[PDB]
């Protein structure tokens, strides 16, 4: 029997900062026990300063991004011009995926860019279409193992402050775009010693209100 | 849903459907009213799947009240029965067919004379002085057998009814929390509040 | 999951939970249960969140195209009806859903409608829907009355939902509150479970089970 | 066939004796001298290789054997019954210890499992 | 229906300076239904310490089982089982099992009397043998345990240093399972004494 | 939905300094019986392309007839179409991705795995893979099949990465794809010792050699081994 | 697997390839099918590897044990011993195998056992996946009463053309002789027999 | 997992990887899969972990024991016997992939096992699901007459091939070299091209960050005296 | 069968256990004791698959009472409880597994504590101050969690297993016929015969 | 089945058994199996009896109307609108056809199109059930530009090792000469074929 669907490995990361947002994801592509390629890909810069990744089956995830793409393409068309926020973006993909609700793109997709206030911002959504605004999301094969250690070191949970044994809990704190890409490198480096689908590079897509800028780090390739 | 019971008795038609409402766990509703007005002197009673029993209740109370607007004229219950069985009919060869049971409780005005017809979900209609769907009958038949007789009151009707709700309370395994009753004769319907 | 409805004097309380979960695996502990259908009318997340979220925000445009048409707030059995008709249409091919639509109008008065994705439509005072609905119903049923107060009737659905949240795997992370009134829908905050349950165990005395 | 001998073939006399158990210990008094000494930073064990003919190559006769590689054993008395000995000690090292714990066993708990083999030869049927 | 993730919970272990340190999980439940909060994982024979996760039935069968052999083992060796002796008995006795096995996931930790040395181990439900230097992970959120051990860890932790980095570890890995939680419990071990601490988390 | 039935193994290609290489060997198999012992599964498309297509023969052939009619279209009302609007490698790749993704979304899919090997109009290598899923995905060495598992690892001792392509000349390029072949001709059981090879050079252009043949051969050392254990004779 | 036994008037000639397949990976290209039970009796071996190691073993064992107490066994004597595990243990083993071997009395005899664990006495034998593909070939050019160097270019060229089909056989041809003067192993390359 | 064995001039070298894995994770990341049946007889496993290990050191204890019956030093074949006809009678339930290789007094042997008993003979072989890529780079660069540091170099090679092209293998390559006349010598993580790199960020929490309800001392030692 | 309950107050211990016994479309009984004595002080109920729930109590009933004999003594409820424990265990893996769940309260006369022990047909033993089996504790926790507290008097626990009942009526589709409840304390076992 | 078509010097020859089962019985045992699609275009015929009937009813229709258009059509074009049926339909399909024609200006010409609805243009070719047991004798005993004796000798001699060793062919051996003389039929009987 053909088998529509596929694995192709590969965890997504995506950080909402004050006043910038990160979009991270390997670049190693697999099936099974094989390697496709140590570089391929998988976050991408989809115009009006947002930056996209849909992680999972390959095949899905370059649709998705393409008619994503090609969406805010034909919204310049339709209404002069007009930038497509953030949010109205994340409306439009939830469309895109809920159009094939019983055929679904078999991926998890992650959007990140800056709110019409200029904050940053993480939207992330399910393979049919649910969505939510978010402040941390990984996504993909390692993604249970990244986002503990995020709840633990972004948001400070089960930190206290000493001396008040449980009574104060250590305070939220706002992060630098330097200080996210530290968690980032080490989220995807202890993804990568304990999941056999993670390695090879680490490719981080980072946004702010000057445009959209790239950081590309080697990562074990066994 | 679950239990719907009917009798015809003299110089009326009494139907006895259960109020409970269970997804599954839990009994979400203890009220729930299992019927449908399809006009003044005549009353549907049903059970069977979830959503598909209301949605075709209403659906055919739609088509009757209709009728009844074009015409200036009340249908028979025959007439109405007829009517509903080949809905039915024609539903179970369908793509989804309807998974409804219903029960029809009429007064003729013409005759006047009290109708209970018994329809299942196949089509498959009879005329009854006293009728059920599902497990309700297997219960209840016995009694009814005994104690019936075509020239009851309606107050008879209502105290042989009793006894066999009390045999369903009895040997059930499921709790159906009670039934509310409704009586259709020649001055309408109306619903007996105490039961 | 867990999400409670029921009328009382004051208008609708409706809480939910906050948890989504991918078999043992915590998906989110910040998901919002409560689709903010327009400024009056609310809905609950249970069963597929997708099939939620997009048919609820589905049924604020139709429920906005009526009014617009009609000159008149929809009434909560009319935009309840539009949601179970629709899943109706779908039924077989696999929509999940378990929601109560929850308004408040002139005609009607506090209203609630349990929707579900098999096409059952249900009016009532009290609902509780998901994994964790037969440990609030217990909290709900032994203290509602009519005769509520406004905070008395926040509190009993907040500690409703809690107590599904404590016994209840797949339920927790924060509550949400809402007060929905004839003028609107009023949101009451969301509260961690984490901090709730000790605050309320100390407060209350209860969970004397568990060592804190 | 079948071994219909279940039965004791040692069993106490009047006096409280053991016969057959005496008689063993007779037959060791007739064996060979072996000695054992223990030091403060090793052991020694020794016997003389009684060749029973010059013709005979006594180094294929092994009075001393190495039970594990920490352990050894010598005897006085009869040489078959000893050679069997050895070889239910060295499998017994395995399946009661090694093959349960991954190390080979302390000396007194070896020996407790030869000494065990011994003792059921004196009951058992 | 797969059995070892009936009841759920976690173990973990960690090595430091001189110590080693072992947590679990409190939660026992039937699926989505949480039973009990004081459903303790970490048992200890003499100053061998085992964690063991899986079908609760067999955690505690097993327990029973070990605490048998060990005190059999003493009777007659005249001196308490060592870790690593233990582990081996552990496996032994999870392979006689081979084709009809207990559904577990044990934990070995503890300290040579001997050599001083800080000692753990993991085993999967058949027997074999993951002896890692810094740290061993088991139980339903093991994924969340060990993307969490894998960045919080780092080798020569102070034995006050190693209890904030396994509660730590524990404590965020059972707030991401749904079948893990409900209080928990750390060991910190040294060479002659061991100090048990009850963490405050999230009662969810 | 189908089962493919006439088969394809292995196509496998490396990209080095000047260019691209793509070999496939001349086999179409009819499940263990070794059936059709001349068929040509890399196709030239133009002057600066190849596809090389594994897996169903049928399909496969159908992909060929898709591939001509695309150049037939491309020269309809095109003064240009030998020279700036000629097809790119690019170009064909785009649109057979776009045929495999639909078919498959159809749920009745092209039953191969296809790489297109080429060089673009500004001379850069073009190498990139495409199956019966719509899964694609670039590399600097690109195998199907067995290729996937044998061939992989034994180019990328080669060119590991992107920085290795301007130090891998097209003699050690061509060596190494040429190995490669023999090895999948002595551990895959669906191979044969027959194959085609095509380089796409930026300078010197397409050169399509057939009739290949494996040589070089290590059997000798099979007569002194005996039994499966024991045996000594 | 392509595996024959071929009597001629000096004796019999087992013949084999040498690959072993998991699914379309050759696990092994230089496999030896030709496996030795007695002196003067050898077998081939088609079906599951385990059990065909597994059944010759236990075959030499018996074989081994019958010369200990009543001197050399007949040919026959180990195709029936073969036949008896074969029959015996039909519902847990994928076993076919060619028996042949040389008496003095009885010269060159081959018998076949395929897998249900019959067997029968053949002039010739030819067993394995690629045997299918020369069944014609090897009735229109067997002849009885061949010499050494015919029945070697019989078996040489059937062979041949078993391995060119049959993608599950392949290699070198390897060969064992059995005659009065003793025996002798030959072997085939690709280079050798590709061009016939 | 990638396993291999090379023959060479006087000997006999096996290797394999250091990765064990639970399904796309990875368990332990310098695992060892070089047993030792005796002495100067050692095999790699793959497969089921605990099948490999267990069976190594059941027919490793019986080999003990029949050495010390026949007062001679083990040999090959025999623990290939013993071990073939143990997986066989088990009918593949146990799932252990083995290649044996050892010197004894007969010479340099090297064998593979598969778990449903069959055995075959080679100069180069390899198992797991690196194998692939490890007979590619043996079918590439064996030759016959190998030297003892041209063996080690190609299996170590073949293991690499495992660990790089292979998701099942990674991390180390272990080593053993069997000589005649020569003490085996073992090369644990003979190869460590897997070192992680410096972390970004210390981990390392201020003491008092983790909330704590009871602190006790548990009574690890004996009920005591007076 | 059907629901079970347990609450270890201040001074005893007290199960609450359903009347129905259903098979499959009738209630044939209304008044089954889905409990056994197996020593003055310790009571355990039990609920699970038909036939295999009374053969297991009744085993296990003989046992500690041959014990009781043998020893002239009375074990702990700890001590039957871990017995209890090993049966179930043992009965896992045997050919055909006893499905059965128990609740066994008893009173320590040693400790003069009551203790409540909740163990599931594998083998699985918890010691808790409330518990169930089955769907029982879905409905029932939430108000035990809430209400429940260490130095409650037995009629305290009596009135809170009361609410506990009227919320099984409320909520569960099945209809169980109430349910006999039992007390264990330093006097022995009775029956409260009116609830 | 067993099917074959041999091109040589002259022209192309097709041959065919006549054997048609329904399970183990043989429902026809003198079936024509070669069937004419045009003039000097015939074709071979094996696998579901109604399918191959179906399609080359259509390619006859197909070729006929080709013929009022455009004049006489090539080997190459029937084998073309054989394939278009059987690719397009392959899911609905259990065919296997041997396309054999004569042009003057190609002169002999044979198309295989196997179950996939791929075409193979070949020098011979050979389908059906019976075909597998005579891969190694037809290969090793094709010769280009043979005679029509030797052409007829070689398929029948061909055919006859199929029929021997194949359970579902048999009956008749049936064969038609394609050549630019004309269009020949010849039949020839058991007591003939398996003596040979
Ligand atoms: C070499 C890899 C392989 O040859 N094959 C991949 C399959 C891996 C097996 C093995 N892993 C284990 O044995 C792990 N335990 C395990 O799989 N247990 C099974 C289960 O499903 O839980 C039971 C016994 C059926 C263990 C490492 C936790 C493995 O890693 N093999 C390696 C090499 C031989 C170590
Ligand atoms: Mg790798
Ligand atoms: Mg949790
Ligand atoms: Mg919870
Ligand atoms: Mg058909
Ligand atoms: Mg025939």
């Amino acid at each position: 029997q053909f088998n529509p669907y596929g694995d192709n490995g590969g965890t997504i990361l995506g950080i909402a900062g004050e006043d910038f947002a990160v979009l991270a994801g390997d670049t190693r592509n697999i099936t099974d026990y094989s390697i496709n390629s140590r570089y391929e890909p998988k976050v991408f810069d989809c115009g009006d300063n947002i930056v996209m990744s849909a992680n999972g089956f390959a095949a899905d995830g370059d649709a998705l991004v393409k008619r994503f793409k090609n969406s805010v393409k034909w919204y310049h068309f339709d209404h002069n011009d007009k930038k497509l926020s953030i949010n109205s973006a994340a409306r439009n993909i939830q469309h895109l995926l809920y159009g094939k609700r019983f055929f679904p793109y078999y991926v998890h997709t992650i959007i990140a860019g800056l709110d019409e206030d200029g904050k940053g911002a993480v939207y992330s959504f399910d393979p049919v279409g649910s969505y939510e605004r978010e402040q941390c999301r990984a996504g993909g094969a390692a993604a249970s193992l990244i986002m503990p250690f995020l709840d633990n070191q972004v948001n400070f949970k089960n930190q206290y402050e000493p001396g008040t044994n449980g009574k104060v809990k250590k305070p939220l704190k706002y992060l630098s775009v330097e200080e996210v890409i530290k968690l980032v490198r080490d989220s995807f480096t202890s993804a990568t010693e304990r999941h056999i689908q993670v390695g090879d590079g680490l490719e981080i897509l980072i946004v702010t209100k000057d445009g959209v800028r790239k950081e590309f780090y080697e990562l074990k390739r066994d | 849903m679950d239990i719907i019971l009917g009798i015809r008795v003299q110089d009326s038609v009494i139907l006895a459907s259960s109020k409970a409402v269970t997804r599954g766990i839990s009994v979400l509703k203890d009220s729930d009213d299992k019927t449908r007005q399809l006009s003044p002197h005549t009353l549907m009673s049903f059970a069977g799947e979830a959503g598909d029993t209301v949605q075709f209740a209403e659906y055919i109370q739609a088509n009757i009240q209709l009728y009844s607007i074009r015409e200036d004229y009340e249908l028979s219950p025959q007439a109405v029965s007829s009517f509903v069985r080949q809905e039915l009919a024609k539903s179970i060869r369908s793509r989804r067919p309807y998974q409804v049971n219903v029960l029809i409780g009429g007064y003729d005005k013409k005759k006047n004379k009290p109708e209970l017809y018994q329809i299942d979900y196949l089509g498959t209609k009879v005329e009854l002085p006293y009728g059920a769907h599902g497990y309700s009958g297997f219960y209840t038949f016995s009694l009814l057998d005994h104690h019936y007789r075509p020239d009851m009151t309606t107050e008879e009707g209502l105290d042989l009814l009793k006894l066999c709700v009390q045999e369903l309370e009895k040997r059930m395994p499921m709790d159906f929390k009670g039934v509310i009753v409704k009586i259709v004769d020649k001055d309408g319907i109306r619903q007996v509040d105490d039961f | 999951a867990t999400t409670l409805a029921f009328r009382f004097q004051g208008g609708i309380i409706v809480a939910v939970d906050s948890r989504a979960t991918a078999g043992n695996w915590v998906a989110s502990q910040t998901v919002k249960k409560v689709i903010e259908i327009n400024p009056f009318l609310l809905g609950t997340m249970a069963g597929g969140a997708a099939d939620c979220q997009f048919w609820e925000t589905w049924l604020g445009s139709q429920c906005r195209l009526h009014e617009l048409r009609e000159k008149e707030r929809i009434s909560v059995a009319a935009a309840s009806k539009i949601l179970s008709n629709l899943v109706y249409q779908y039924k077989g091919a696999g929509l999940s859903m378990g929601t109560m639509i929850c308004g408040y109008t002139r005609k009607e008065g506090p209203t609630i409608y349990y929707v579900d994705s098999d096409g059952t439509r249900l009016k009532g005072d009290i609902f509780c829907v998901g994994s964790g609905q037969t440990f609030a119903y217990g909290v709900l049923d032994s203290n509602y009355k009519w005769d509520l107060s406004v905070e008395d009737a926040l509190y009993l659905g907040k500690r409703s939902i809690l107590a599904a949240a404590h016994r209840d795997a797949y339920s927790g992370g924060s509550v949400n509150l809402y007060h929905v009134t004839e003028d609107g829908w009023i949101y009451h905050g969301n509260h961690d479970v984490g901090e709730l349950f000790w605050k309320v165990k100390e407060e209350e005395g209860s969970f004397n089970n568990v060592i804190g | 066939m079948t071994d219909r001998y279940s039965f004791s073939l040692t069993t106490f006399s009047p006096s409280g004796k053991l016969g057959q158990i005496d008689y063993a210990l007779t037959a060791v008094k007739q064996g060979v001298t072996s000695l054992g000494i223990k030091a403060t930073n090793g052991v020694v064990i020794a016997t003389e290789k009684k060749s029973s003919s010059p013709l005979a190559m006594s180094e294929t006769l092994s009075k001393v054997s190495l039970l594990t590689p920490d352990i050894g054993a010598v005897y006085s008395g009869m040489g078959p019954d000893y050679r069997v000995l050895v070889d239910k000690s060295r499998k017994v090292a395995h399946t009661s210890y090694k093959r349960i714990y991954g190390e080979y066993p302390p000396t007194k708990l070896l020996v407790s499992e030869v000494a065990k083999i011994m003792q059921e030869a004196t009951q058992s049927g | 229906s797969d059995p070892s993730s009936i009841n759920g919970g976690i173990v973990v272990a960690m090595t430091g300076k001189d110590c080693v340190a072992i947590a679990c999980d409190l939660r026992l439940g039937s699926q989505s239904l949480g039973v009990s909060n004081k459903f303790e994982k970490i048992f200890h024979y003499g100053h061998v310490f085992l964690g063991i996760t899986g079908l609760a039935t067999d955690v505690t069968t097993l327990n029973e089982m070990f605490r048998y052999k060990t005190n059999l083992y003493k009777l007659k060796e005249e001196r308490a089982i060592e870790p690593e002796t233990f582990t081996q008995l552990v496996s032994s006795s999870l392979y006689e099992r081979r084709f009809g096995p207990y559904f577990v996931g044990p934990v070995v930790a503890g300290i040579n009397s001997k050599s001083g040395k800080p000692f753990i181990a993991g085993f999967d439900l058949i027997g074999c043998i993951d002896e890692a230097k810094d740290f061993i992970v088991s139980g339903t959120a093991s994924d969340q345990l060990f993307g969490m051990c894998e960045s919080l860890y780092e080798p020569n932790l102070e034995p006050e240093d190693l209890f904030e980095t396994i509660s730590q570890a524990l404590l965020n890995a059972a707030d991401r399972d749904a079948l893990s939680g409900w209080g928990a419990v750390v060991y910190i071990i040294k060479k002659d004494e061991v100090v048990k601490r009850y963490l405050k988390m999230r009662q969810d | 939905t189908q089962q493919p039935i006439v088969t394809g193994t292995s196509v496998i290609s490396m990209k080095y300094d000047n260019g691209v290489i793509i070999a496939a060997d001349n086999l179409g198999s009819y499940g263990s019986l070794l059936r059709f012992n001349g068929v040509e599964r890399l196709i030239p498309v133009g002057d600066n392309t190849v596809v090389g297509i594994s897996g169903d023969i049928s399909d496969m052939q159908h992909i060929e007839r898709l591939l001509k009619d695309l150049v037939t279209e491309n020269a309809y009302d095109n003064p240009l179409a030998d020279a700036e609007e000629a097809l790119e490698p690019s170009y064909i790749f785009e649109y057979l991705a776009t045929v495999m993704y639909q078919r498959r979304s159809k749920m009745n899919p092209l039953w191969n795995a296809i790489i297109v090997a080429g060089v673009q109009s500004n001379g850069d290598q073009f190498l990139r893979y495409v199956n019966l899923l719509g899964v694609t995905y670039s590399s600097p060495t690109l195998a199907t099949g067995f290729g996937a598992h044998m061939a992989n690892p034994l180019l990328r001792k080669v060119v590991d990465r992107e920085s290795d392509i301007p130090k891998t000349t097209v003699q050690v390029a061509e060596e190494a794809i040429v190995n490669a072949m023999r090895v999948l001709y002595y551990r895959d059981a669906r191979s044969s010792r027959n194959f085609s090879l095509a380089i796409i050079d930026k300078n010197t252009g397409l050169t399509f050699k057939k009739n290949l043949q494996v040589e070089n051969m290590k059997w000798d050392f099979a007569k002194d081994i005996k039994g499966y254990g024991t045996q000594k004779i | 697997t392509s595996i024959m036994a071929v009597t001629f008037k000096d004796g019999v000639i087992l013949g084999a390839d040498s690959r072993t397949t998991t699914g379309a990976y050759i696990a092994n290209r230089v496999t030896d099918k030709l496996t030795r039970v007695h002196d003067k009796i050898w077998c081939c071996r088609s079906g599951s590897a385990a059990d065909t190691q597994a059944i010759a073993d236990i075959v030499q064992y018996h074989l081994e044990l019958y010369t200990s107490q009543y001197g050399t066994p007949s040919t026959e004597t180990a195709a029936s011993v073969f036949k008896e595990l074969c029959y015996e243990n039909k519902d847990n083993l994928t076993a076919g195998i060619i028996v042949a071997g040389y008496d003095d009395k009885n010269k060159g005899e081959v018998y076949t056992i395929p897998l249900g664990g019959s067997v029968h006495k053949l002039p010739y034998a030819i067993a394995g996946s690629g045997s299918t593909f020369i069944y014609g070939y090897c009735d229109k050019n067997f002849r009885e009463n061949m010499s050494k160097e015919e029945t070697v270019d019989f078996i040489k060229h059937s062979l041949s053309q078993a391995i060119k089909w049959d993608g599950s056989s392949g290699g070198v041809i390897r060969m064992v002789v059995l005659t009065a003067a003793g025996v002798e192993r030959l072997i085939f390359y690709p280079d050798e027999y590709e061009q016939l | 997992t990638t396993i291999v064995g090379v023959k060479f001039n006087n000997g006999v070298v096996i290797a394999a990887d250091t990765r064990s894995t639970q399904g796309p994770i990875v368990a332990d990341k310098n695992c060892a899969k070089l047993h030792r049946i005796s002495p100067k007889i050692w095999c790699a496993g793959a497969g089921t972990a605990a099948d490999t290990e267990a069976v190594t050191q059941l027919i490793g204890s019986n080999i003990e024991l029949h050495s010390l019956y026949t007062s001679r030093e083990p040999r090959v074949v025999s623990a290939l016997q013993m071990l073939k006809q143990h997986l066989f009678k088990y009918q593949g339930h146990i799932g252990a992939y083995l290649i044996v290789a050892g010197v004894d007094p007969t010479g340099s042997h090297l064998f593979s096992i598969h778990a449903h008993g069959s055995t075959d003979v080679g100069y180069y072989l390899s198992l797991g699901s690196g194998s692939l890529a490890a007979m590619a780079v043996l079918e590439s660069h064996w030759k016959q007459d190998l030297t003892k540091e041209e063996a080690i170099k190609l299996a170590s090679d073949a293991i690499q091939a495992g660990i790089w092209n292979d998701l099942g293998s990674g991390s180390n390559v272990d080593v053993c070299v069997m000589e005649i006349g020569k003490d085996a010598e073992y090369l644990r993580n003979y190869l460590t091209p897997n070192v992680r790199e410096e972390k970004q960020k210390s981990y390392k929490f201020p003491r008092g960050t983790t909330a704590v309800l009871k602190e006790s001392i548990v009574n690890i030692c004996d009920i005591q005296e007076e």
